[PDB]
């Protein structure tokens, strides 16, 4: 038994961000 | 020529560990929705039968299973292991799993006396 | 419906999904009349096959500044009928 | 009058009980963190 | 379990005013739209039939996801059915035990000490029993109802609360008869 | 100004939140004449005040669905004009 | 050495759902 | 006198791993907000710091370390961890920590030669 540091095992779920888009729509006022 | 065959008996092959984990996690999951009071037994039942498929091989370890179990909400996830073992005979198996509404990871360590 | 010309203002969801989005408000515009009842339909048929949480508006006259997510957001007339797609939560 | 002068009775009854709010969580903020200090400085697993 | 019960046990009575409720709801629409039809100018403190009916499908929402949530909380709290239900009956054991060994019976001690005794034991199957009772509106509330599911645990229970009944009175009277023998000692 | 009345035809919020609807809806009706700044003005003023996200949307003729946040909506009429206000997101 | 099965560790902390209710709106038609 | 701190030297002393987590986490994270490009660096720089300060006890121990740090955004954390060891020699240390902005768990454990 030789005692070693041993390799940094990552699991990275990121935050699936969405960076959201706020948009104004219109009816086009119609008579 | 024994000693090869001697060597692959107590080695940790990292595959059969995830094809543990695998079975472990379609057995205790399946594809069922997040819900939080069955998340307790859906760990409990993942590290108990990780910890059943792994001691059925008779290989001479000691077994580490640790599982993560986590709904999709748009937060942020990191799962960190390095350790301190004999790096010829031990080994590791880190496993990311997901569905439409949970991510899933398990690791699962295996360490020779 | 008739000769009414579904035609895209503003798109940012996928073409297959759009036109899954001119169907449903195509089919939902056939099977009501009250605006309401065509969107609650048009609610849980998006909420059963692209999940929670969308939110749509069905009306000939309204404004909005709302917010969608990406991949998911189209306004489309239906003629006089407007019909605005978003998922938010 | 009454409105104005009961506005600003409450606005006094309103800041003696934020100043003696404040001097009660001034308190507690420094015998908390004293002892919170002293829980980080003393060590547990000390030989004596 | 048993505060979830309760809140269970409330759903369940606002369950059989819901009649009463959505009758009302009913004859505030009629009246609401007859002051519409009979030109009533409303104030802005009047909370309509609109806001009525924005209450009253929002209750109709929360008691539908909240009755998904008692649906989906019968494992959960059937598993805690049955640890309460078998720790009443272990805990019942083990009182029923000690408490038919330990009691003073006799008629050579001291009375104060001993109807002491008996009042702890009453007040020791006092929470016990309470535990009996929460486990029973436990599979009252949450239909696992089979006669309540009244347990052989809540007749051993109170069957020892007879015998104490029965005990506390021979020793009431035995605390007079002690009271005679300490004025004839 | 002439008198425009509030009627609340729906309300999830608190009646702080409610009468600051009813005071931003009628400041965003007495800048703006096109609903979607009225809308604009709105959720604009309200994700400064009570965080993202909310969704707001204006106008005289829709009918919808929303699917908000608890003590999260109002649905109510300044008018004509109806003012439709939610959070998701 | 005896090998045998350790105690399951587990850490809690509960989620929300941030509480979700659906409501329908309609403008009227005037009289 | 010399053979009490001997035994304290030889078994896995649970709840000093402890305070090698707190001090790996007070030295790592801080009271830093979630920005997620640092949580990778903060999970390495925790498992790195325990990993440091479990060699300089001088135990003969084989350790492993794992991390998991979370967002607050309504999303509610799960782990668990039932292994395989010896018990009269090692145990397991688990520490839950959070602030207003992130969460975070530490699990620790020590397996004898």
């Amino acid at each position: 038994i030789k005692l070693g540091m041993a390799k940094i095992t990552q699991v990275d779920f990121p935050p699936r961000e969405i960076v959201t888009y706020t948009k104004e729509t219109q009816t086009p006022v119609m008579a | 020529m024994e000693d090869y065959q001697a060597a692959e008996e107590t080695a940790f092959v990292v595959d059969e560990v995830s094809n543990i984990v695998k079975e472990a996690i379609e057995s205790a999951i399946g594809g069922n929705a997040y819900q939080h009071s069955k998340v307790n037994q859906w760990t409990t039942n993942v590290v108990e039968q990780t910890l059943s498929q792994l001691t059925k091989l008779g290989k001479p370890f000691k077994y580490i299973v640790t599982c993560v179990i986590m709904q999709k909400n748009g937060a942020g996830l990191h799962t960190a292991s390095s350790c301190f073992w004999d790096s010829s005979t031990d080994g590791s198996c880190t496993v990311r799993w997901e569905n439409k509404t949970m991510y899933c990871i398990v690791s699962a360590f295996g360490l020779s006396i | 419906m008739c000769d009414r010309k579904a035609v895209i203002k503003n798109a940012d969801m996928s073409e297959e999904m759009q036109q899954d989005s001119v169907e449903c408000a195509t089919q939902a515009l056939e099977k009501y009349n009250i605006e309401k009842d065509i969107a609650a339909h048009i609610k849980k048929e998006f909420d059963k096959k692209y999940n929670p949480t969308w939110h749509c508006i069905v009306g000939r006259n309204f404004g909005s500044y709302v917010t969608h997510e990406t991949k998911h957001f189209i306004y489309f007339y239906l003629g006089q009928v407007a019909i605005l797609l978003f998922k938010s939560g | 009058k009454v409105n104005l002068k009961y506005d600003s009775w409450h606005k006094e009854v309103l800041s003696k009980f934020g100043q003696m709010l404040g001097s009660n969580m001034t308190e507690f903020h420094s015998q908390i963190s004293k002892s919170r200090q002293e829980l980080e400085q003393h060590s547990v697993d000390t030989a004596s | 379990t048993s505060d979830a019960v309760t809140f269970i046990t409330y759903v369940q009575s606002l369950k059989r005013k819901i009649k009463q409720f959505e009758k009302q709801v009913e004859l505030y629409r009629n009246g609401q739209r007859l002051l519409e039809k009979q030109r009533f100018q409303f104030p802005p403190s009047w909370l309509y039939i609109d806001n009525i009916e924005g209450e009253w499908g929002a209750f109709n929402d929360i008691m539908r996801r909240k009755d998904s949530a008692i649906q989906q909380q019968v494992a959960n709290l059937q598993m805690k059915i049955v640890q309460e239900d078998r720790a009443v009956e272990s805990r019942t054991t083990d009182l029923l035990t000690d408490w038919e060994k330990t009691k003073p019976v006799t008629g050579n001690l001291r009375p104060e000490e001993a109807l002491q005794a008996l009042t702890i034991y009453e007040g020791k199957f006092g929470r016990l029993k309470d535990d009996r009772e929460k486990c029973a509106k436990a599979k009252e509330a949450l239909e696992l109802t089979d006669t309540g599911l009244l347990s052989g645990s809540e007749e051993r229970v109170q069957v020892a609360l007879e015998e104490l009944q029965d005990l506390k009175g021979v020793w009431s009277e035995l605390s007079k008869v002690w009271e005679q023998i300490d004025q004839m000692k």
